[PDB]
């Protein structure tokens, strides 16, 4: 068989806006 | 996902690591998101997942499997016609429900997470408000069109360009995925 | 992770700051003709345009610029300084109605922040509330128009 | 001197570290 196909990534959009965390 | 829609990116593996998964086809990574950003040793492109079935275009995935935990996964729909095929969706991923209100006004998100507006012209045509060069477009395929509240109303397939702009696209409409699992 | 609205203080106020083609934009009536700080020292405006409400300096650093509307909806987003995110009608080419009126202490604060199409692009900057006995239900906002006008 | 402070910062997607 030829090459099974790869997850290289995501894309989310469930996200909501949030203050990026200080750390 | 909707109200309003933002997006974002994040990137799980590298070249030699796609590569090795793609031949071994067992894949341990951990899985979030609608999108998942599909790659084959041939070109990269988008997988949407919608009520429970990971989506993408044919011209991408040919029959191929999909590298999954438990090794690889046949796929549950193929349609050559539709330009369609579908596996289940990964084991940690969230599905988009088609859309069910008629909007007009679709949202294409990108390779890059994008989220940018298409007004529909025809039942798998939409234009671009901010026309883009393709290469922006490139790797998008398979990605979704949202409608106004995040729901699927089709999934890009084809740049309609000129002189290396791109004016409208091509898509699949969600229609043609119920009629796809109806078919095969 | 970027940044695309900045959380800003004053000695005296707190508002925010959006950041739009590179530019990091707010409300005079918050900045003044104020500079911005820097591990390189203060940064002056680029622009300040005292008749419009509006003044930018250069974006920071962790910010990332939102991409103008060119769909022109009706169907605004405010984001505050809490992050919530208020729906709006927009009535005019600089007002909307919030969908759902709240009480002046939610919406304290936010002045700066971003007006977002359902496409999450920048429609405009979020200039002042409009309240009746303290309850906003709508607000005044700077249109990105004018913003990459000042450019 | 008198400057304008960045106190913290908002991802409108909700991207995480
Ligand atoms: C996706 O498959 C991908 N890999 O990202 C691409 C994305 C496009 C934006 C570059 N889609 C295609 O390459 C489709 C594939 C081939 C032709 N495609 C195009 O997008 C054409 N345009 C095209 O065919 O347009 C019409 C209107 C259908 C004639 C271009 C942009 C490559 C010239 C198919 C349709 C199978
Ligand atoms: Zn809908
Ligand atoms: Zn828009």
């Amino acid at each position: 068989k030829k090459g099974s196909v790869v997850i290289v990534g995501r894309i989310v959009l469930s996200g909501k806006p949030a203050i990026i965390p200080k750390k | 996902m909707g109200a309003p829609i933002t997006a974002y990116a994040q990137q799980t593996r590298g070249l030699l690591g796609c590569i090795i998964t793609s031949l071994t086809g067992r894949d341990k990574n951990q899985v979030e998101g609608e999108v998942q950003i599909v790659s084959t040793a041939t070109q990269t492109f988008l997988a949407t997942c919608i009520n429970g079935v990971c989506w993408t275009v044919y011209h991408g995935a040919g029959t191929r499997t999909i590298a999954s935990p438990k090794g690889p996964v046949i796929q549950m729909y193929t349609n050559v016609d539709q330009d369609l095929v579908g596996w289940p969706a990964p084991q940690g991923s969230r599905s988009l429900t088609p859309c069910t209100c008629g909007s007009s006004d679709l949202y294409l998100v990108t390779r890059h997470a994008d989220v940018i507006p298409v007004r529909r012209r025809g039942d798998s045509r939409g234009s671009l408000l901010s026309p883009r060069p393709i290469s922006y477009l490139k790797g998008s395929s398979g990605g979704p069109l949202l409608c106004p509240a995040g729901h699927a109303v089709g999934l890009f397939r084809a740049a309609v360009c000129t002189r290396g702009v791109a004016k409208a696209v091509d898509f699949i409409p969600v229609e043609n995925l119920e009629t796809t699992m109806r078919s095969g």
